[PDB]
């Protein structure tokens, strides 16, 4: 049904260039068994000479 | 922290009135190590890393003049020998075939060829000498020639195979692409002579052009050609550059005839050797590492050339510092790093510093870091399980000492034969000086302000230093000098060991050698039972009780604590926890009829089969509370 | 690792299928069609709450059909960060749908279509941000989400192949004449890859550019690209031939695999451990469709084939890596996949359960307590083996650089115990009661360390040489005579034997070591020396031995299951059938009852006599007294914020036989009871009757039971308790003699007489309750102080 039918990417003559929503984000929680691989944390040392 | 000389080679075959001299210009190492190539005055070298001998014959004849430069391929398979015979010959080269080296392909500039480099991708060849720089791949068979206005001294290819760096005695550093086009260009009003790139690495992933100049300064150049802003000076002209693989030290040598080490920041760490002569050429021999290796990698590899005709090996060994006080296990890693090891979980914890750090002391919920004239302290959040770490303090006093313990509100530093209080704001506060040198020390606990500490001499004589007494306690007499000194935990008896490996056992209330052993490395006293002593020998540990025989176990390792059913062994630099079976003791302290002895052993965590059947014994002995 | 088949979806309306993608976050599987026939569904869960599901599911949650199109599709790619999906067809239509919060309904939101070209592969940046297009012609257009085009260049060179960095900073190109070249992200040319993989087949002269076209290129993302001390990553296909594998872009020491197999489609795993390429195969004399798996280091691991004499195109992989879908012809084909999951069951409750890491270097342990809910973890840096017994476990690792491996040992809670190191591949291990035998492909190493009755052989102090605790090592084919001590250094490996040793089996007293050829050959443990050398058709794969040494269940690598009689220099193999077995375990109680489980679906066998299924998705733990214990490692992969319930995970089955004991109990009597249980006679059997004999306030039953049980301490508690007066004090005095305490106290506060229960919380030793009960109770100060300085002697304990 092509709710916009636009032309993108510049592959038309005519500059169409449309708007996706990229509101909705999906993101993958991490294993608890995999959240224990940050048992080594890096501790910087203070360089204020 | 070592250094010590491996095999040396000199070549004394001086020519008065020729041309050909006996120095020695570079020194080509192979990427396994196996090999090794040096260039003298109408001569090539070939040599042996491990043991100093020529493989093959030296090669005269080749060529008629003197070999300027000598390069791998970063495969150990091509040479390519510069002379200033105006021309490079490349070689191909394979350890297993009857010809090792053979000529492969000769070129020729219209001047004397100064530098050559190598594509460590491609493999291709660029020569750069006077009037002149050349470009050879392998696969055409054609080579590029370009003019240019004076000669480029040294030329470096970086890690990545795209670009190209060339310096000219004039000043001019270039920096090209791998079609020779003018990317980048720097004019400077000194000399141009060592060159390199820093290696690729997943922490950094960029490539910059590290330069040393003749005006006492090291320059850090970007790929567009802006400078970095370092500038480190110098009190030394630098001659050769060189950085080790994954990018973490950078062997700089030059004037002074010293072979210095440095960080990539630019700390300086050690110095490797004094010739009393320039040294033209020093190079590192690169390491592999295999997938999910184990290994301290300790083992550091260094070859100098001089310009008397010397070409020198020099291996280079880091000594361990550790300490463990409870629940902890703080140890250096590769220099300039700390890790807190728990040996429950087996997690570890890392603090990075950028100078060397000299002594690691680790107090109740507070560690200190000797940096070189820094001092750091962290702190510990108890109530979480895991601990934070937050800089409480920091000392700016520099200060030098061998031994530097960290007590409550107090510093204890051992220099020489003195020992030196410091406060934590870095006044100094007490000094106290003894006969020798103080070898061991090692601190007991007691009100802040109010440490006891126990003191080892050279010539032997064991003494107790308070922290407001200010007036050393002599504790007792030893013939040989002490090396370790631990303390019982009801401070009732007391462990030494000499220089021959002699461990003896004093007591306190009466000054006797109840306990005299031969060969022991390491020994360690129980915290609970306070009787039981755990020493371990190059290859056997032995459990000892009182008036028991010994139990053996043939265990690989170095016992460093003991702790309630628990025996730490260290191997290298990796630690491991072992359990011990107390039933043999309980069954001969139930021989002579101890039952509280007994009960005391066996509430170490024993296994209940042996709990009923002490209990079954003191029931039948007539000891109903037991 | 086993790989078995599963539901098929049938076809949308006969059509040929080419194209299938599987979604990671929401499983929402993609399969275009012929002319224009894009599906999109939701796939049935493996597992439903503790039981199979009385409707089975069998319900399509979505299945709508998206067409849109005339001609055929054949790239369909899945957006993971967001909803959008990506199709493109023969026309070079490039069309990306979203997803709207309506009746599942998919609305186009990109319509874009390039006239005059061919599309050849799209591909999306692992961080779901660029999209790269290329087309036959030259021109590469890549692009963001929002729709603002990067950049828009022309190559001269013909391309074939797509590949994004798992950094998404740098391209890899392939050709169809076939060739990879590596750029930047902004379309400049780095260098080309030199390719070692093809040998005998390139033209000799030049290697750069030879005419086999490139099948697939896969680069596994979340992987590191900046180090070499890694397992490798990057996998290049040809289309017939050899496969290569690298651990970086600039690597020069290659890996090479070679099939027989005409490769098409190379995925790797979501966790990175093996990948799978699928395609026709023609070593069955005709053209038969099959996918192979291998490792990182590939060993080719197992080879699935279809029914179907056709082709597999297309495989996708679950977001879990449990399921796999492959497209063949006009349906989907669903494969199953159990992975070896290195796990360890004790006897005292607690499960060890081993986990692999992103780094797919290291490796955690978790010690878990089945009735405390106790949790412990470490960290181990590299497993090869794990094995459990009664109170201890095993573990089996590998270190580099010295070509050794340790063997250790550790309790429930994992204190290391007598490590050991030798310098022998550890192809096989076992561990029985008092010993642990590790075989590599031609030694034998056997350790003990147990005594011979119940001891400890390593803390041991009498005459010098060594009785107890000794280390033997020997060679299979000949020095049958054990050896003495070995040390790691005296000890040598080269020698080489041409019948290599497959699984390795071990009893209280007995050993028996298998061979390829078809030998097991048994050994005795007071004295090693070969007894009898017993014959099998087929080659072991998993082998397991029966209690008093009687029988044992042979398994072969195709899956097929037999049961062979041991007996002196003889072969008897007693007739089952039951083809394609995968788990075999004989009691260690019942000398003839055991379990087997076949494809999902567990059988309880005894005497021949196979019994009824149940449906599974576990694995068995043990088997005990009629029953046998199951645990969902699975759902303990998968666990969302830390908690682990027993009554979730593990599961007990009991047998029949125990059903029926249980049913007849419940409702007849208790004379025809006993009289049914006399047959038996066993301990646990015994013990349930005397519980329920108990638990009716009878006496003179649970007494008989007692009696038959041998159990004097049991009969000393009976006569001490029928000396009461009250129906009260009875119940409280069994109750808290059974294991549990705190329904005594409460059944004591509702008859009162405090004093009464205070006086048996002091003699059960219990001195916090025994003090929180005195508290503000009664004021007594003397109890009171008496209570407080034995807790005090209790903590300072």
């Amino acid at each position: 049904m092509a709710a916009k039918g636009k032309q993108g990417w510049g592959f038309g003559g005519k500059d169409q260039n449309v708007k996706i929503d990229t509101s909705q984000q999906d993101q993958k929680k991490q294993n608890i068994w995999e959240q224990n691989n940050e048992d080594l944390i890096f501790v910087p040392d203070l360089t204020q000479e | 922290m070592k250094c010590s000389e491996l095999w040396t080679e000199i070549i004394p075959k001086n020519d008065p009135n020729s041309n050909i001299t006996n120095q020695v210009w570079s020194c080509s190492f192979n990427n396994d190590g196996s090999i090794l190539l040096a260039c003298v005055g109408d001569a090539i070298l070939v040599y042996d890393s491990f043991t100093g001998n020529l493989v093959n014959k030296a090669i005269r004849g080749g060529q008629k003049e003197q070999i300027n430069c000598i390069k791998f391929s970063k495969d150990g398979k091509r040479f390519a020998t510069a002379s200033n015979d105006k021309t490079v010959w490349v070689w191909s080269f394979d350890v297993n075939k009857n010809p090792k080296l053979a000529p492969e392909v000769k070129y020729s500039h219209t001047d004397k060829v100064l530098c050559l480099a190598f594509n460590p991708l491609t493999h291709q060849i660029f020569s750069g000498g006077a009037q002149d720089y050349a470009l050879w791949t392998p696969d055409q068979q054609s080579i590029e020639k370009s003019k240019f206005k004076d000669k480029i001294i040294t030329c470096a290819w970086s890690w990545d195979g795209l670009y190209l760096g060339f310096g000219t005695m004039g000043g001019i550093i270039g920096i090209r692409n791998r079609a020779l086009e003018q990317l980048a260009e720097i004019q400077r009003s000194f000399p141009i002579w060592c060159m390199d790139w820093t290696p690729i690495t997943p922490d950094y992933q960029n490539s910059v052009l590290v330069v040393g100049v003749w005006e006492q300064s090291i320059a850090h150049y970007n790929i567009q050609g802006q400078q970095l802003g370092s500038d480190k000076k110098l009190t030394y002209d630098p001659i050769d550059i060189n950085f080790s693989t994954q990018g973490e030290f950078l062997l700089v040598s030059g004037t002074n005839n010293k072979c210095t080490l440095y960080t990539r920041e630019g700390g300086f760490l050690i110095d490797v050797a004094t010739k009393n002569d320039w040294v033209w050429n020093n190079k590192l021999k690169p390491v592999i590492k295999e997938a999910g290796s184990v290994a301290v990698q300790d083992q550091l590899h260094v070859a100098l050339t001089t310009n008397d005709g010397e070409i020198s090996m020099f291996k280079i060994q880091q000594l361990t510092v550790h300490a463990l006080e409870g629940d902890k296990y703080a140890y250096r890693d590769n220099l300039t790093d700390i890790v807190v090891q728990s040996m429950s979980s087996n997690q570890r914890i890392r603090l990075k510093c950028k100078e060397l750090v000299k002594n690691i002391s680790i107090y109740k919920d507070k560690l200190a870091a000797h940096l070189t004239e820094r001092i750091l302290i962290y702190g510990t959040s108890s109530e979480d399980s895991q601990m934070k770490y937050k800089l409480h303090k920091r000392i700016v006093k520099k200060v030098e000492a061998h031994i530097l313990e960290i007590v409550s509100n107090h510093l204890i530093a051992c220099v020489k034969n003195k020992v030196q209080l410091y406060q934590l704001s870095g006044d100094l506060e007490k000094e106290w000086v003894f006969d020798s040198r103080v070898n061991c020390i090692k601190i007991i606990g007691g009100m802040p302000n109010k440490e006891g500490a126990y003191v080892g001499l050279k010539n032997g004589q064991i003494f107790k230093i308070f922290v407001d007494n200010s007036f050393p306690i002599p504790i007792l007499n030893h013939n040989i000098s002490i090396k370790n000194i631990d303390a019982s935990q009801k401070r009732k008896r007391l462990a030494v060991v000499d220089k021959n490996s002699n461990l003896t056992v004093y007591d306190l209330s009466n000054k006797e050698q109840v306990f005299q052993e031969m060969n022991i490395v390491s020994c360690a006293f129980n915290n609970n039972f306070d009787d039981l002593l755990a020493f371990s020998s190059t290859d056997t540990t032995f459990i000892r009780c009182s008036n028991h025989p010994p139990l053996s176990q043939k265990i690989s390792g170095q016992v460093v604590g003991f702790k309630a059913n628990k025996l730490f062994v260290l191997n290298d630099n990796v630690m491991s926890t072992i359990d011990v079976s107390m039933t043999q003791t309980m069954i001969k302290y139930l021989e002579r009829k101890e039952f509280q002895s007994a009960y005391e052993i066996s509430l170490l965590g024993v296994t209940d089969q042996d709990f009923l059947y002490l209990g079954n014994e003191a029931l039948i002995a007539t000891q109903f509370a037991i | 690792m086993f790989v078995f088949l599963s539901k098929k979806i049938g076809m949308p309306n006969n059509a040929k299928i080419e194209a299938v993608c599987w979604n990671k976050e929401q499983g929402w599987i993609a399969a275009g069609g012929e002319k224009g026939i894009l599906k999109v569904l939701k796939i049935e869960d493996q597992r439903q709450k503790d039981g199979s599901n009385p409707t089975t599911t069998g319900q399509l949650l979505v299945n709508n059909t998206l067409e849109y199109h005339t001609s055929n599709v054949y790239l369909v790619t899945w957006n993971d960060r967001y909803r959008k999906l990506t199709s493109v067809e023969e026309n070079g239509i490039i069309v990306v749908w979203a997803y709207f919060r309506e009746l599942q309904l998919w609305k186009e939101e990109m319509i874009n279509d390039r006239k005059k070209s061919v599309v050849r592969d799209l591909k999306w940046s692992p961080d779901g941000q660029k999209v790269c297009i290329a087309y036959e012609d030259g021109a590469v257009i890549v692009g963001s989400v929002e729709g603002s085009p990067l950049w828009r260049k022309e190559f001269p060179h013909k391309l074939a192949l797509i590949e994004w960095s798992p950094d998404s900073k740098m391209m890899i190109f392939g050709t169809p004449e076939g060739e990879v070249r590596v750029y930047d992200s902004q379309g400049m040319e780095m260098q080309r890859l030199k390719i070692h993989c093809l040998q005998k087949l390139i033209d000799p002269s030049k290697s750069f550019s030879p005419d086999l076209p490139l099948a697939a290129i896969d680069w596994f993302p979340q992987a590191k690209m900046y180090t070499d001390d890694t397992p490798p990553g990057l996998c290049i296909a040809y289309q017939c031939g050899r496969v290569q594998l690298m651990k970086n872009e600039k690597d020069d020491e290659p890996v090479l695999i070679d099939t027989m197999m005409k490769i098409f489609t190379v995925k790797w795993n979501p966790s990175g451990s093996m990948f799978a390429i699928s395609g026709t195969q023609d070593e069955n004399g005709e053209l038969k469709g099959v996918v192979q798996f291998y490792s990182n280091a590939g060993h080719h691991l197992k080879t699935l084939r279809v029914p179907g004499s056709d082709r597999v195109t297309g495989v996708s992989w679950e977001g879990s890596g449990l399921r796999i879908a492959m497209a063949v012809n006009q349906a989907i084909f669903f494969a199953n996949i159990k992975p070896d999951h290195k796990w360890a069951y004790m006897s005292d409750g607690t499960l060890a359960f081993a986990y692999q890491k992103i780094d797919r270097v290291e490796y955690t342990i978790i010690f878990w307590d089945t009735i405390n809910n106790k949790k412990n973890l470490k960290f181990v840096k590299n497993l090869c083996c794990l094995r459990a017994s009664g109170d201890l476990c095993c573990i089996v690792t590998e270190l580099i650089g010295y070509d050794l491996w340790q063997i250790d040992l550790c309790n429930s809670i994992g204190s290391p115990i007598d490590s050991k190191q030798i310098n022998i591949y550890p192809n096989a291990v076992t561990m029985t009661k008092t010993h642990i035998i590790v075989c590599s492909q031609d030694h034998v190493y056997a350790w003990q360390y147990k005594n011979q009755v119940e001891r400890l052989t390593t803390f041991e102090q009498q005459t010098g040489l060594r009785r107890v605790g000794r280390e033997q090592a020997w060679f299979i084919d000949k020095e049958n005579d054990s050896n003495n001590q070995y040390d790691k250094d005296t000890y040598d490996v080269e020698p080489q034997s041409e019948d290599v040793i497959c699984t390795v089996a071990a009893n209280e007293n007995f050993l028996l070591v298998a061979r390829i050829s078809g030998t097991i050959n048994v050994y005795t443990f007071p004295h090693i020396s070969l007894e009898n050398k017993l014959h099998i058709q087929t080659r072991p794969s998993q082998m397991s031995l029966n209690k008093d040494a009687t029988r044992l269940a042979i398994i072969d690598h195709n899956g097929n299951l037999n049961i062979l009689k041991i007996t002196p220099q003889g072969d008897e193999l007693l007739p089952f059938e039951k083809k394609e077995c995968w788990f075999v375990k004989y009691s260690d109680d019942i000398p003839e009852s055991f379990v087997f489980m076949e494809r999902s679906r567990m059988y309880i066998v005894n005497d021949q006599t196979p019994e009824e299924p149940i449906i599974t998705e576990g694995y068995i733990c043990q088997y005990k007294d009629f029953q046998v214990k199951i645990v969902y490692l699975d759902d303990i992969m998968k666990s969302p914020d830390g908690v682990l319930r027993k009554e979730e995970l593990t599961l007990e089955i009991e047998a029949n036989i125990l059903k029926d004991i249980k049913d007849q109990l419940y409702k007849k009597s208790m004379q025809e009871m006993f009289i049914v249980i006399k047959q038996h006679d066993n301990d646990c059997l015994w013990r349930v009757y005397a519980k329920k004999a108990l638990e009716d306030n009878d006496f003179d039953s649970a007494e008989n039971a007692f009696v038959q049980c041998k159990d004097y301490a049991s009969l000393k508690f009976l006569q001490r308790v029928r000396e009461l007066d009250d129906r009260e004090r009875q119940r409280a005095e069994i109750q808290c003699y059974f294991n549990k305490v705190e329904e005594a106290e409460e059944i004591y506060n509702k008859i009162e007489r405090r004093d009464l229960s205070i006086q048996m919380r002091m003699k059960l030793g219990d001195w916090a309750q025994v003090v929180d009960q005195i508290r503000e109770g009664t004021g007594q100060d003397v109890e009171l102080q008496k209570a407080r300085l034995e807790l005090g002697n209790y903590y300072a304990e």
